[PDB]
This record gives C-alpha cells, structure tokens and sequence, in this order.
C-alpha cells in the first residue's frame, strides 16, 4: 500500500463524502430563492454527480451564491479526485516500466 | 401512530400574537422539511412556509404578507409558527405537513383552527334529541344532539366515542350574536334503541371541555 | 412562481364512471406534480406522486398520468367515498405552489 | 520548494487573475449585443468558474466575438491549471515510489 | 429586445389597503427585475432589488415577488406619501429596458 494508491483510494472516499455533502448543502442554499430547480434532495444527488465529473448538462443548475459556492467545491474536488487517480495510475505504470529494463 | 399533532384551536384578538405547536413522531431524518399550510374557510391550501429542523434554516411565501416566523426544537421534536399581528383574513386553519426533501407531503396535521375576534371563550351547552310521543317508528330509529353558545370553532362531535359513525350527519355551525350553534344526528336500528346505550361527545378544544350525553327516551 | 389551474372547478359525474381531473401548470415541470385529496372538514391525504407514482394505502381505483405542463388525475369507477376536494401540487420550482382545487360531486 | 508545487502554486494564483480579469472583460464585451444574458460582473464570475472547470452548464453563454474569445483563454488557462496540478501530484507520487525501494 | 408590460397603467385605491402592481416580461428573465419609484418632478428611486430584495432606506411598507416573466411589487396599506409613477427594469439580456409604467393614487 504505497502513498498513490492510498491518496486515490482516500480520494475517492472524500468524493463520495462531498457528493452527498454537497447535495443537501444545495438543497439548503437553493431553497428560498424563486425559480431554483435544485431544491430536492435526490436530484441534488444527481446534479452532484454530473458537476463533479465536469459534464454539466444543464438540467439542473443552481442560481444562488451559496449553492454555486457549493458547486464550485464539488468541481474542484470532481476534478482533483479524478485527476488524483490518473497520477496514480501513472506511477504505477512509471514504476512497472523501470521493472522492465534495469531498475 | 399519529405522525404530526396540532392544538385543536387558538382564540386570538387584532394586534395579539400566537404561537402554534407542531409536535412530530415516527421516522425524524436530518433531511426532513415542516411545512405550514393557511386554509381559510370555502378557499383552497396556501403555502405558508417551511423548516429543516437540522439547520434551523426557514424560507417563507414572498408573494404574500410576511406574518410568520418559523423555529425548531431538535430536543422535543416540535415545529413552531409565530404569527404576529393578526387580523380577521389571517383566521384560518394552519396545516403542518413534513416532507422528506422529495417534493410531495407525505403526512399532514389535524390543523389548528386560528380564530380572529374580541369575544370570549364560552363552553358548548349540549342537550340530547330523543323523538316525541306521537312519533312513529319505522325500521330505522333517528335521534340526535344539540350543541349550542359555544365560541370560537371547531366542536368534535362522536357517537358512542367512535363505535357509532354509519347513519351520522355533523350539521355545519351557525353564528348568531358571537355564539356558534350546530347539531348532529344519529340513525340506528329501532331494535337497538334505548336497549343498546347511544351515547354522543362532544370535546370543545377551544376551552378543552369534553363533555358526554346519554340519549335516553321520553319520560 | 408557478401557477397551477384546475379545470373545472366542479365536476359532476353519475355513478360508476370514470372520471378525470385537471390540473394545468404554467410552465414545463416535467412530472414533478402531486395529488391530494382533502374531505369535509379533514385533513388533505396524499393520493398520486409524481404524476403516475401511487401510493401504498391508496386504493387502485386512483391512477395518474401527464408530463409537462398537462396532468390528469383520474378515478375509474367513482364512488360515494370519493365525495372531496383533490388539489394538485408542483415540485419542480420553489416556492412549492397548489392549485385552485377542483370539487367532486 | 521544488518547480512541480512552485508551478503548481503559480498556476492556481494566475488561474484566479484569469477568473477575475475574465468576469471584467466578458461583460465589457457582451454589453452592446442584444439578448446577451453575460452583464453583470456576479453572475459573469460565476459563468468563469464554470467555464474554467469545462463544467459549462448552459445557463450563460458568449455570443460575441471578444466574449468567445475571453472564453477560450478562460478555457485553456483553466484546463492548463487543473492539468499542471494533475502532472505535480505525479511528480510527488513518482519521487515517493522510488524512496520506497533503492533510490 | 425584452419588453415590459405594467398593467393597468392607473391604478385607484382606498387609503389603508394593499395595493400590488404588475410587471411582465416578453420572456423569462429569472429575477433579474428592478423597481423604481418617481413622484412629481423627482427623480427614480430604487425601491427593490432583484425581485424580492429590499433596499435600506426603503419603508417595510414595500414588498416584492415574482420569478420567471411575472412579477408583482406589493405595498401593504397603502398611505398618502406611496403617490407616484412605479416603473420596472429588467437587467436579464442587453440592452436594459423599462416597463410603460403604473400611476397609483
Ligand atoms: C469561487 C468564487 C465564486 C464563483 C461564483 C460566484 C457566484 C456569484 C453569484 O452567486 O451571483 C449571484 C448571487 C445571487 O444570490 O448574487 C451574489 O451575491 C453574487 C456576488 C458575488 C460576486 C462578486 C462580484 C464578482 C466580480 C468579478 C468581476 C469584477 C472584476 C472587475
Ligand atoms: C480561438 C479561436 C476562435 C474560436 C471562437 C471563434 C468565435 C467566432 C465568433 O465569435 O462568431 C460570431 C461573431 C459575432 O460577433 O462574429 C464573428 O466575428 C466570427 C468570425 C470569426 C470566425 C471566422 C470564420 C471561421 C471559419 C472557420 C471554418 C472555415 C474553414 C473553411
Ligand atoms: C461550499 C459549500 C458552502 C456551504 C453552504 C451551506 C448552505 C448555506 C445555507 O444558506
Ligand atoms: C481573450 C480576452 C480578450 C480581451 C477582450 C477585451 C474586451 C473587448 C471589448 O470589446
Ligand atoms: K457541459
Ligand atoms: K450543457
């Protein structure tokens, strides 16, 4: 259990936790304001999913400071969760290469 | 079990303030939304307002007189709507329902009947309605209650304390002079009567007098 | 806000036939619509979520359908039991919004 | 302080002047053209964030040639960013793989 | 070009009253609508903000609502000072517009 294995894996698990976080936070900030379509929990969890792998179709889109805050946090650890694990696999695939020659 | 309990009614006059009560059981989620509906007499629900009592945050009808204020009690399960300043358009009976963040409203309250006026709070006077002495009887024997000087609304009336409920007829209130009078009817069998007890009751939430009445035949 | 309208306001049906409620919103909500039914004096019960989604306790005889703007609340084979007033709620946009109810005699 | 987290740091800080200038000269250049729904500075930062992240929802959207044109540099500059982030982590997790074994 | 329709132009009222005033637009502009007030040879003020949002200054007497294309600007018990021409702006697509305008007296 190296650290890029452990960091994806960890990732992965904070990704989860912010999908779900996220979802009830926009639902909270979005309530309140007229004309918000973000203002149910399992759709919410949906356009988590869909904001967090970046995509966006457009079905659902929030309209308030604090429920594009949220978004925003979600696109970042989207992109940074992603994008962890891809740096993972390239040291495994790195450290696999050298095993072919002579290291 | 009953999910959402609600006082029977609130007696208020103009400039005064109230403060209903919206005691929640069952399944208590940190998802879970109380909403307020206003339904005044001969009209439609009106939205009110709504709650998470996780947050503690409240949103409210923008299109309407603000008059409410929303707060929560984690502690006790119980949702509370202030309302302040009232006048004659704001009596009504206040709904509370909880929704599960899903959009519809799964269960509602028995309502609370908010009642605007100067008056005061006078206790139902209740007579029983046994038939005359020239009466025929045919298969089907009628008798009834009379519940009358009572204020404000709502009076529950039941036969035989919920046994009794095929053949009853709640006529609406009448007011007459700041006082409410309405009646009610039962239809039993006439081999059934006065050999099996009909017996009506009548709660009045308002004073919180519950008060029964035996129907017994003519002297 | 979102404006739901029922039409008509009374509707009057003989025995054992299949009647059928509107409700209208004044934009696209998808199927994000609800059902209620409030009689004399008592409290509104949930009938249909969702436009067609039924509900457990709710006997079969209620049925719903629509997407959009046009819904349809239907009872095939009406009864005496049936005797209230059936509103209809959106989801879709906040503020949660009803109609204007629809009576059924 | 090695060059992947100095550039990485670098990029995060010139990806938020590229999110603020992109509000300021979006809305400089959507004004002028009728139906443009891109002017006003909140909502124009909030179409940069999601411009940047690539996510693009749909509720805002450039039609000039100025406004798409800020855009793509918001593009790049955001791709560019979350993509020398992604190259660092992968810098950091190949030099730790090696003091896992004989170098 | 989105255009603004403030419907009825005059509108009459007994002192104490509320009175709500109507704006609607072309198409959907979310709640990007604006209220002004200007008396007899003054100049606008801003009485709301973004539909609902109030304004420092402004009286709680003042209240906004609406979203979408139908907005209304309430003033609950209307009283002798609330005498002018309220306008309406939208600020949702370029160029900005105003509505035609409602006399209250
Ligand atoms: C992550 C940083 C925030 C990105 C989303 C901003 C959401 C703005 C908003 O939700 O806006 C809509 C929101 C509605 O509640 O209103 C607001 O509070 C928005 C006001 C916040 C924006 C401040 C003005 C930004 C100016 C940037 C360009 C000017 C440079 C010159
Ligand atoms: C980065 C490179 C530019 C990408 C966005 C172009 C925006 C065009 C535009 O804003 O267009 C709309 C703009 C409105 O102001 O009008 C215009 O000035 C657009 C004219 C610029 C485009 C020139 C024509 C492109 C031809 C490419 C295919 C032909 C090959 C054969
Ligand atoms: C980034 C998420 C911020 C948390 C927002 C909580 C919801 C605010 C309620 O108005
Ligand atoms: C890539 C951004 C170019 C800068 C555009 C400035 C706005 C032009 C005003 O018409
Ligand atoms: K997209
Ligand atoms: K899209």
């Amino acid at each position: 259990s190296a650290l890029h294995w452990r960091a994806a894996g960890a990732a992965t698990v904070l990704l989860v936790i912010v999908l779900l976080a996220g979802s009830y936070l926009a639902v909270l900030a979005e309530r309140g304001a007229p004309g918000a379509q973000l203002i149910t929990y399992p759709r919410a969890l949906w356009w988590a999913c869909e904001t967090a792998t970046t995509v966006g179709y457009g079905d659902l889109c929030p309209v308030t400071l604090w429920g594009r805050l949220v978004a925003v946090v979600v696109m970042v650890a989207g992109i940074t969760s992603f994008g962890l694990v891809t740096a993972a696999l390239a040291t495994w695939f790195v450290g696999r290469e050298q095993e072919r020659r002579g290291h | 079990q009953v999910q959402l309990q609600q006082p029977g009614a609130e007696l208020v006059k103009p400039g005064a303030s109230v403060k209903l009560s919206c005691k929640a059981s069952g399944y208590t989620f940190t998802s879970d939304w109380i909403h307020w509906v206003k339904q005044r007499p001969g009209h439609g629900l009106e939205w009110i307002g709504e709650i998470i009592p996780s947050y503690g945050r409240a949103n409210y009808n923008e299109k309407i007189q603000k008059k409410a204020t929303l707060t929560a009690d984690k502690s006790s399960s119980t949702a509370f709507m202030q309302l302040s300043s009232l006048t004659s358009e704001d009596s009504a009976v206040y709904y509370c329902a909880r929704e599960r963040g899903d959009g519809y409203f799964a269960v509602w309250g028995a309502g609370t009947t908010v009642t605007v006026s100067s008056a005061k709070t006078t206790p139902p006077s209740v007579y029983p309605l046994a038939p005359g002495s020239a009466a025929q009887t045919n298969s089907m024997v009628t008798l009834g209650c009379l519940v009358k000087g009572y204020f404000p609304e709502p009076v529950t009336v039941t036969w035989n304390s919920g046994s009794l409920s095929s053949g009853v007829h709640t006529f609406p209130a009448v007011l007459q002079s700041d006082l409410y009078t309405l009646s009610s009817s039962v239809t039993v069998p006439s081999s059934s009567w006065p050999s099996e007890t009909v017996t009506c009751n009548v709660a009045h939430p308002a004073s919180s007098t519950k008060v029964d009445k035996k129907i017994v035949p003519r002297d | 806000d979102i404006l739901l309208t029922q039409s008509p306001a009374i509707l009057s049906v003989s025995p054992g036939e299949r009647v059928s409620f509107s409700c209208r919103a004044s934009q696209s909500i998808g199927t994000d619509i609800h059902w209620y039914q409030q009689r004399t004096n008592g409290s509104p019960r949930l009938l249909i979520k969702y436009a067609s989604e039924s509900i457990s306790g709710i006997p079969s005889r209620f049925s719903g359908s629509g997407s959009g703007t046009d819904f349809t609340l239907s009872i095939n084979s009406v009864e005496s039991e049936d005797i209230a007033n059936y509103y209809c709620q959106q989801s879709n946009r906040w503020p949660f919004t009803f109609g204007s109810g629809t009576k059924l005699e």
